[PDB]
């Protein structure tokens, strides 16, 4: 089948910049492409179609071009409200959306503060013992943390979540949970979350020791 | 004046069945082909397909064919979306949206504001608050564990909406229960520990579940 | 407006013909006219190609547009309904003299499809359906065959027992059970014999 891949998935930039949005068809197409913007919370919005022509009401800061395999989504001079997913689409393939380009705010690299909070004495009465990690106001967004128990590698035992960039100062932050049965948790003596971010000039770990 | 307008979020058993509707306004309804698109939680876009409610003729996404029925009441101007038996993994925001031209594609044009629908073995249940206390140590992190709740939305204010400033409260997960959990932080000078109070307040209107947790180091 | 003094003509494909602003605008760009079928377009563009995008509408508050490639080998002209984006019709010519017509039905599908060959054959479908198949009829330098179009081939036949037909396939395949200027033979009636 006929496959679009949009480039880049991430792209950071500033408001007053100009922002270019690539889609690429593994075969030459026909004009039939349409690009949306999503914001969070929000349903999307067909700002181009036809490649090139402006749906009624798109400000005109937003154009399309391209023809063939290279298709282009051009914001002359970006808004704060223009930092959104944006998505192609396509006449070929059923009409098949492409996987979505990330258009997020570009600031300066800041590592994360880390933070380990051990399961409370509430919970474990309960049966179980959840193991807290937060990394706190970091950009850029790729970030890894790994799970130490007894220094053995975990896996497959925690879940993580991002905010969303943050509305003044543009970081992210991450909270990662790792779960064990009572049983188990009061098998372990040392804790650790050891955190990677290209901010860190090494990795960073937080740690405890069960019982103090 | 052109709109779609959806039903209603739909917390559902995996097994029922369930019908979602989706209503024109403001232009002929049955001149333009009207479409589904799903997006699953933190994914892309996805073209279900569509239907002309002048004769009900319907066009399926071959990744959608025979999941799904696509229907029009041609006489109300309603697009329906419909399953006999729901999965778990139909979990997901559901869009209508007119879509422009078969042979051409002009896009899809307008959109209705969505419909999520939650798929889930669980019943109803308020969550658990668990403090997350503050270390031995300026800077300092605090925080509630908010676990065990379903369905989504809970609301996590701190100090009764006075603290505000250096506040994230985390997306929820959905753990492998089929219950939610999520976590609010706040950091602070350390140097307030001692003195100032810090309270998180949980509310999970569906069960009707407000919880005031005083969180104080160890 | 623009006239003999204040505008160059451009030939365009398709035997049509574009004005193009002097100097330039009064606020930047060069200023475009070219009339179509009783109705006069508007445009602006830069370039000062002829090429550009140009606009209008008809009595009945249908939109005309009509693009022109860079190079000035191509020309698209669409009729939309009065929303704008309902397409009524789509004709693509060639710089040699070839193009392509599609007529949509009220659903969007193409219903008519019309190819003009350089040599001014044309090879018309009515009636098309979504099964791929249709009526199908080639207009030719004197007389007119008519037949019947499938997803596969394309057969036109002349009508005692005496019955024979000609077959163009997805591509330019042409078997009988032939002139590359398509046709000695000579007009209608006279098939009938050989
Ligand atoms: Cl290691
Ligand atoms: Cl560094
Ligand atoms: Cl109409
Ligand atoms: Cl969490």
């Amino acid at each position: 089948e006929i496959v679009l891949t949009q480039s880049p998935a991430t792209l950071s930039l500033s408001p007053g910049e100009r922002a270019t949005l690539s889609c690429r068809a593994s075969q030459s197409v026909s004009s039939y492409l349409a690009w949306y913007q999503q914001k969070p919370g929000q349903a999307p919005r067909l700002l181009i179609y036809d490649a090139s022509t402006r749906d009624t009401g798109i400000p005109a800061r937003f154009s399309g071009s391209g023809s063939g395999t290279d298709f282009t989504l051009t914001i002359s001079s970006l808004e704060p409200e223009d930092f959104a997913v944006y998505y192609c689409q396509h006449h070929s393939n059923w009409y098949t959306f492409g996987q979505g380009t990330k258009l997020e705010i570009k600031r300066t690299v800041a590592a994360p503060s880390v933070f380990i909070f051990p399961p409370s004495d509430e919970q474990l009465k309960s049966g179980t013992a959840s193991v807290v990690c937060l990394l706190n106001n970091f950009y850029p967004r790729e970030a890894k943390v790994q799970w130490k128990v007894d220094n053995a590698l975990q896996s497959g035992n925690s879940q993580e979540s991002v905010t969303e960039q943050d509305s003044k100062d543009s970081t992210y932050s991450l909270s990662s949970t790792l779960t064990l049965s009572k049983a188990d948790y009061e098998k372990h003596k040392v804790y650790a979350c050891e955190v990677t971010h290209q901010g860190l000039s090494s990795p960073v770990t937080k740690s405890f020791n069960r019982g103090e | 004046e052109v709109q779609l307008v959806q039903s209603g979020a739909e917390v559902k058993k995996p097994g029922e069945s369930l019908k979602i509707s989706c209503k024109g306004s403001g232009y002929s309804f049955t001149s333009y082909w009207i479409g589904w698109v799903r997006q699953m939680p933190g994914k892309g876009l996805e073209w279900m397909g569509i239907i002309y409610p002048g004769d009900s003729d319907t066009r399926y996404s071959p990744s959608f064919q025979g999941q799904v029925t696509i229907s029009a009441d041609k006489s109300i101007s309603t697009a329906y979306l419909q399953w006999s038996s729901l999965k778990a993994s139909d979990t997901a925001m559901y869009y209508c949206a007119r879509h422009l031209g078969i042979d051409y594609f002009f896009g899809m044009d307008v959109w209705g504001q969505g419909t999520t629908v939650t798929v889930s073995s669980a019943s109803t249940k308020g969550p658990s608050v668990f403090p997350l206390a503050p270390s031995s140590k300026g800077t300092a992190a605090l925080g509630c564990l908010v676990k065990d709740y379903f369905p989504e939305p809970v609301t996590v204010s701190w100090n009764s909406g006075a603290l505000t400033s250096g506040v994230h409260t985390f997306p929820a997960v959905l753990q492998s229960s089929g219950l939610y959990s999520l976590s609010s932080v706040v950091t602070v000078p350390s140097s307030s520990l001692g003195t100032q109070t810090y309270i998180c307040n949980v509310n999970h209107k569906p069960s009707n579940t407000k919880v005031d947790k005083r969180v104080e180091p160890k | 407006s623009l006239d003999e003094k204040n505008s160059v003509s451009v030939d365009l494909p398709g035997e049509m013909k574009v004005l193009v602003s002097k100097e330039k605008n009064k606020d930047g760009k060069y200023d475009l006219i070219a009339t179509v079928d009783k109705l006069e377009l508007k445009g602006t563009s830069d370039k000062n190609n002829g090429s550009g995008v140009l606009e209008g509408v008809k009595a009945d508050k249908s939109k005309v547009k009509l693009t022109i490639s860079d190079d000035l080998g191509q020309t698209t002209l669409e009729v939309f309904k009065e929303d704008g984006k309902t397409l009524v019709s789509k004709k693509v010519t060639s710089k040699d003299k070839s193009s392509t017509e599609e007529k949509f039905n009220e659903k969007g599908e193409v219903s008519e499809k019309i190819i003009t060959r350089a040599d001014g054959t044309r090879l018309e479908y009515t009636g098309i359906k979504s099964d791929g198949s249709g009526k199908a009829k080639e207009v030719l330098k004197g007389y007119v065959l008519e037949g019947t179009l499938t997803a596969e081939k394309t057969t036109l036949v002349v009508k005692g027992t005496v019955t024979l037909s000609k077959n163009i396939s997805k591509s330019g395949e042409v078997s009988v059970e032939f002139t590359k200027e398509n046709t000695e033979i000579t007009k209608l009636d006279e098939i009938k014999n050989a």
